[PDB]
């Protein structure tokens, strides 16, 4: 069976929690902690292994941005360090294409990156690829049809409604149609033939709106809004439904987990996280 | 408050 893993996050300080939710029975399991606490990281899976990429440890003793890549194996319940990226990347976005991890954007102190690098698990090596056309932190990343999309974020001065796509065989980024809403800290995922952008912050308020990009029509369309406004949420897809986890709503660190059913265009509350937090990394893999 | 990042909630 497959579980939704949530790694890290923030509540009072950056966290080292690894917890896994089972949609089939509503259970939560607490698994091995990350070796270093981190929030603003991203999670992904390659070959049944869970990876935690980038982030920052915002601790009582200071703020340290992370260039780390760590790998969790559900068969052993152990984390192992991998090669680190070229630079630290807080509020990074990641996508997997053909067994390789692409790390996009993020910040290191006041530096807002446009750089992008790609990890090859078989060689344990990272290499830089073409940078994005825009610097983006708090960027949402998703993969559809072996193309990588970077959506929204913050460029160091303005929050963005823009988005762009990377075409690996041409090592080139191109702008796509911008979203109808400015969003930094949105959750971005893919479902069917669309890229969804949920929540985030528009410069004034945390959002409950959700829009999707149809890659054939090049248009963005709003779908049903989430019940809760949220920014710095985790997101993933499991058995044809989108799950959003936690986040910050300007008042509370949410423990709410909502699930979108695209056939009925409705969101429902399915479980609560064990404690409220923002800036988690999320991905789906086998039970431990 | 404006000591928090409004996107993430983190203390600045
Ligand atoms: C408005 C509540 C709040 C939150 C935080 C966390 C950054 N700080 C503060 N201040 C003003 C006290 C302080 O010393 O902040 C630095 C950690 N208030």
């Amino acid at each position: 069976g497959r579980l939704i893993y949530t790694a890290g996050g923030y509540f009072r300080q950056s966290l080292s929690y690894l917890e896994a939710y089972n949609p089939s029975n509503g259970s939560w399991l607490r698994l091995a902690d990350l070796q270093v606490p981190r929030s603003g990281l991203a999670g992904c899976v390659v070959g049944g292994l869970l990876y935690a990429v980038g982030g920052r440890n915002n601790s009582p003793d200071g703020n340290t941005d992370s260039s780390a890549l760590d790998c969790y194996n559900p068969m052993t319940n152990q984390w192992s360090p991998c090669a680190s990226m070229s630079v630290p990347r807080n509020r990074i976005g990641v996508g997997v294409i053909d067994g390789h991890i692409y790390a996009v954007g993020g910040s290191h102190g006041c530096i807002h990156h446009s750089s992008v690098e790609r990890y090859e698990p078989e060689r344990d090596e990272w290499h830089l690829v073409a940078p994005m056309l825009t610097r983006r932190i708090g960027v949402g990343v998703a993969v559809l049809n072996r193309l990588l999309y970077a959506v929204g974020g913050f460029d160091g001065t303005n929050r963005l409604n823009s988005a762009e796509c990377y075409y690996p065989e041409r090592n080139e980024w191109r702008m796509i149609t911008p979203m109808n809403t400015i969003r930094s800290g949105a959750g971005v995922c893919v479902l069917h033939n669309c890229i969804y952008a949920a929540g985030g912050y528009d410069g004034q308020d945390q959002l409950n709106s959700v829009e999707r990009y149809d890659v054939e029509t090049e248009t963005w369309t709003f779908v049903a809004p989430m019940r809760h406004h949220r920014s710095a949420l985790g997101i993933t897809v499991h058995q044809g439904k989108i799950y959003v986890l936690g986040g910050y709503d300007g008042h509370t660190f949410l423990d709410s987990v909502e699930c979108y059913d695209p056939d009925s265009d409705t969101w429902s509350e399915v479980t609560r996280m064990t404690s409220g937090r923002s800036g988690v990394g999320v991905a789906v893999t086998m039970e431990p | 408050c404006l000591q928090l990042d409004p996107e993430t909630g983190e203390c600045l």
